[PDB]
């Protein structure tokens, strides 16, 4: 399962 | 910034007659737009396919791309890479014994 | 033995005309089992080793949404990156991101990681106390602050400890058959010669799983590097890795050279001669 996206850079 | 490794090679033993697989692998490059050709007898094989883009813990980048052959005593395989690294193709020979 | 779930994204911009290509893989170990490709006509979270298409509509729809959630969130990095470096709209740039999770032979959480790169260079990078940061420049300083801003690492930390861990475990159980067996190096040695007194010995091993082993040359039982060479690893595309390791030697002295051979899948290191 892939992780949530984080914030922008 | 960095130019392919380029290792041409079969999936398995190469017996003259027998079906096969031709690989090229190209590895080590950056960026990952890339130009890879599989040749026979200097021309290009259409039915080529590739593995999807990964890359390395130096970020550097690799493809496997490969087809299926049949190696004979006449019938030269090569692979033709190009990329921004390269002021020209790079042409490497299909050799049995690597 | 110990374990690993790795993802792995590239967002490549396409200042011409559209949106970045975009692409991510999964794996476990050695074994690519997911796929995404933003030129590719699903649009969807792709299956790509046989354990993990049994997973349900839930898993699918699951995995495509935060997949192109990633897409978007490296979309506008490539906009806000252009800038921080002060950069052209012309040029091509590229976005990597690559996370996961080692798991011991207990399948216990070992480590974790997330790392980041603008243009093929270290850019920022969560430590390996999954609380902090390595920032690599001044601009990924300006990143760093705001993902500290953000508690980025707090999320990060408990996917990898959680989540990642656990769906790996998932994987590594569903597909044992292959994910938990180990391919022994099918090894030989090829005799070429080189002139009429000087012979290259190459050293094969074939057909093995997973990637990891150790080629070396020993003349008169002591390790040789001299007039050796060593090819990378590389992939048979069958799922599983060929690598070889060759020395030149004075012909009628073959015997002096032994090939020894090194994998998991080998409960003692084989030994190679030439016939
Ligand atoms: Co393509």
């Amino acid at each position: 399962r892939v992780a949530s996206p984080t914030s922008g850079v | 910034q960095r130019t392919p490794k380029i290792q041409v090679y079969s999936r398995h033993p190469a017996e003259n007659g027998k079906s096969n697989f031709l690989n090229c692998y190209v590895s080590g490059f950056h960026p990952s737009d890339i130009e890879v050709d599989l040749l026979k007898n200097g021309e290009r094989i259409e039915k080529v396919e590739h593995s999807d883009l990964s890359f390395s813990k130096d970020w550097s980048f690799y493809l496997l791309y490969y087809t299926e052959f049949t190696p004979t005593e006449k019938d030269e395989y090569a692979c033709r890479v190009n990329h921004v690294t390269l002021s020209q193709p790079k042409i490497v020979k299909w050799d049995r014994d690597m | 033995g110990s374990h690993s779930m790795r993802y792995f994204f590239t967002s490549v911009s396409r200042p011409g005309r559209g949106e970045p290509r975009f692409i991510a893989v999964g794996y476990v170990d050695d074994t690519q089992f997911v796929r995404f490709d933003s030129d590719a006509a699903s649009q969807r979270m792709e299956p790509r080793a046989p354990w993990i298409e049994q997973e349900g509509p839930e898993y699918w729809d699951g995995e495509t949404r935060k997949v192109k959630a990633h897409s978007q969130t490296h979309r506008v990095d490539l906009g806000t990156l252009r800038g921080y470096y002060n950069q052209s709209e012309a040029g091509s740039h590229t976005v990597q991101r690559m996370y996961g999770c080692d798991v011991g032979s207990d399948w216990r959480f070992l480590r974790g990681y997330h790392q980041y790169a603008y243009d093929g260079k270290d850019y920022i990078a969560l430590k390996e106390d999954l609380r902090s940061w390595t920032a690599a420049d001044m601009a990924a300083q300006t990143t760093k602050h705001k993902w500290e801003a953000a508690h980025v690492a707090e999320q990060l930390r408990a996917y990898l400890e959680g989540t990642c861990v656990e769906w790996l475990r998932r994987y590594l159980e569903n597909g044992k058959e292959t994910l938990q067996r180990t391919d022994a190096p099918k090894t030989h040695m090829t005799h070429h010669a080189v002139s009429d007194h000087e012979a290259t010995l190459r050293c094969w091993a074939l057909s093995f799983y997973p990637a990891e082993i150790t080629l070396t040359w020993q003349r008169d039982g002591e390790d040789q590097t001299q007039d050796t060479e060593l090819v990378e690893t590389r992939p048979a595309g069958d799922g599983t890795f060929q690598k070889w390791a060759a020395v030149v030697v004075p012909s009628g002295q073959e015997q002096r050279y032994t090939c020894h051979v090194q994998h998991e899948g080998l409960p003692k290191p084989l030994t190679l001669r030439w016939e």
